[PDB]
């Protein structure tokens, strides 16, 4: 799936 | 207020080329030491950081510092017919308005109004490419898949995709004139979006030195720079 | 009848090119003197005058002089392969026909049946910009607005424009490589129409040296040479 | 199994690009001595011969000769970004994939599924012409009509075209930079589809040395060679 | 307004 | 009328 920068 | 001139604006209008495919407007922040803009783009994926020091502009004087907003597609019509030799200048006053002067063979002035727009990584990874391997890559992979995964090892870097029937590999090592250096601390594994590094290889230019840092499912940062002191970066969230 | 031979298709077609843009087809009148042809637009605001002199012809020979109607969007097809190099022959007899051949690597001879086609200005102001400043300043205005005001003083020529909100000012003075010559009697200003403009400087080069004259809410005259000898005018109605 | 070498992948990619015009996909047939390929295009009207001798390669090794079926379209897209200095490799092992290597500024290597694809003529003269020749006659003959007549005799060679009015005429003699040779056995004519000659000349390239063989109301056989010993081959039915 | 060459 | 290669 693609994260989001919102996860790291 | 502030008075900055950059010689060249064509240069300068393919960096805000750049800048529009990811974002459509951004805040641009002018203070004593240089320009600096920071966004994300619509889908909170990638981001955005370009620094402009004021040693990049042969003027630049900023009364008191401030922060305006920029549509940058509109900018970018604006700046569309600056020549390469073309003189650019940013002059803004008390009132919201931004004035852009291209001055070459006439001295074109146009005055837009402003609209208000509102964590270290442990990459260990690190490669200095010629701007057309990224975007030969690119396209090479989009042929076959929405994904690429990039692979770094000491004195390689790879950077792959598979689709429902065919694959493509894209390989470097020093001998390659398209890589420019290596430093791996570790075997290093992520993927990314094809989509998302189209665009931010679109603006990219085919002979420009861009650096690239990532770690295992990490994002990946994205770096070139403008007249050695300036620089745009992408940081780009990984395909994990 | 007559034979009339211009070296440099290229070149014809790009004039032709030129006058097709606001006209469909027009008469030309071949005298022993050389060509000239006259149209207005469709929507009577712009004339177009061309006279090409038998000095700019390699070869000019004028049985009995006449004139011939002209579709301009035929005639520009068929000359669209001319090459800058290239001998371009009109040629007609005494039937309803015009011979063009394009002669350069090969000899092509087309055949194009021929069908009919049925006040001194005291200007206060004129100016020689290189072509590219036109061109820049159309579209720099159209970003704008469909109007742009021309405003002519001693050593200095001003197009501007503005719009709801945004506004374009380009200035020139004999500083700038891009304003070749300025002659003015007294403050001159008019407006005029930023499509018309823009269909008269699209055929318009970027190095050509163009004349313009115009007077107080007046119409604007806008010519540019062709082997000196030759010229294209156009007479654009005023914006009042 | 096999691997073979071309220095030079733009230019091979422009072979392919010529051949996909007529048709979609073929028979590659891989022997010791080089690759060739023949097929007609859908409406049975126009063969296409190709043959790549060994002395062409920098490297060319056959263990087992083979039948390939390629889709011309898939090949196209990926040798796109083969620039005029990269080399370019085709290698096959015993499984039914296609390897395509593209080496240049990186090392980019495609793996491709591998698809299964399942009488000399009395011409009376043979003319040589640089392709800009047939692609400036074919276009100009495509403005009058759907047909072009060929008509060649000693030290002239004429293209001829005409619709319900205009007519157009491309001849050549020997004092032409246009045509190379001329050989005539006797006054030869014939006519061809004008479509047909468009796609056939198309991937044609100006300044290249076409040969071109055809009798009366027969076929006409063009061709032109790559690095020499190279060859393409089309054989177009005519418009008797 | 646009004016016509008609005006002049 | 376009022959085809079928007729040569």
């Amino acid at each position: 799936k693609q994260a989001t920068l919102f996860d790291f | 207020p502030f008075e900055i001139v950059f010689e060249g604006a064509k240069e300068f209008a393919q960096l805000i080329d750049t800048a529009s495919k990811l974002i459509d407007e951004a805040a641009f922040k002018v203070t004593e030491d240089g320009i600096s803009m920071r966004a994300m783009d619509p889908s909170r994926v990638v981001l955005i950081d370009l620094n402009l020091p004021s040693s990049i502009f042969s003027k630049y004087e900023v009364v008191e510092p401030e922060t305006i907003g920029v549509n940058l597609d509109h900018l970018k019509k604006i700046l569309k017919r600056g020549k390469a030799k073309d003189t650019l200048i940013l002059k803004k006053g008390e009132e919201n308005f931004l004035e852009i002067t291209i001055q070459g063979t006439a001295t074109r002035t146009f005055r837009v109004p402003l609209i208000d727009v509102e964590p270290e990584l442990p990459f260990t990874a690190k490669v200095v490419v010629l701007g057309e391997v990224l975007k030969d890559a690119v396209k090479d992979a989009s042929l076959v898949s929405d994904s690429i995964k990039f692979i770094a090892r000491e004195n390689e870097f790879i950077m792959k995709a598979e689709g429902e029937t065919q694959e493509v590999e894209i390989k470097l090592t020093l001998e390659d004139e398209g890589l420019l250096d290596i430093e791996v601390q570790e075997e290093t594994k992520s993927a990314y979006g094809v989509s998302y590094l189209s665009d931010m290889v679109k603006g990219l230019g085919k002979a420009d030195e861009v650096t690239i840092k990532f770690g295992n499912e990490m994002p990946m940062q994205m770096e070139y720079y403008i007249r050695d002191e300036g620089r745009l970066t992408f940081l780009l969230a990984p395909r994990v």
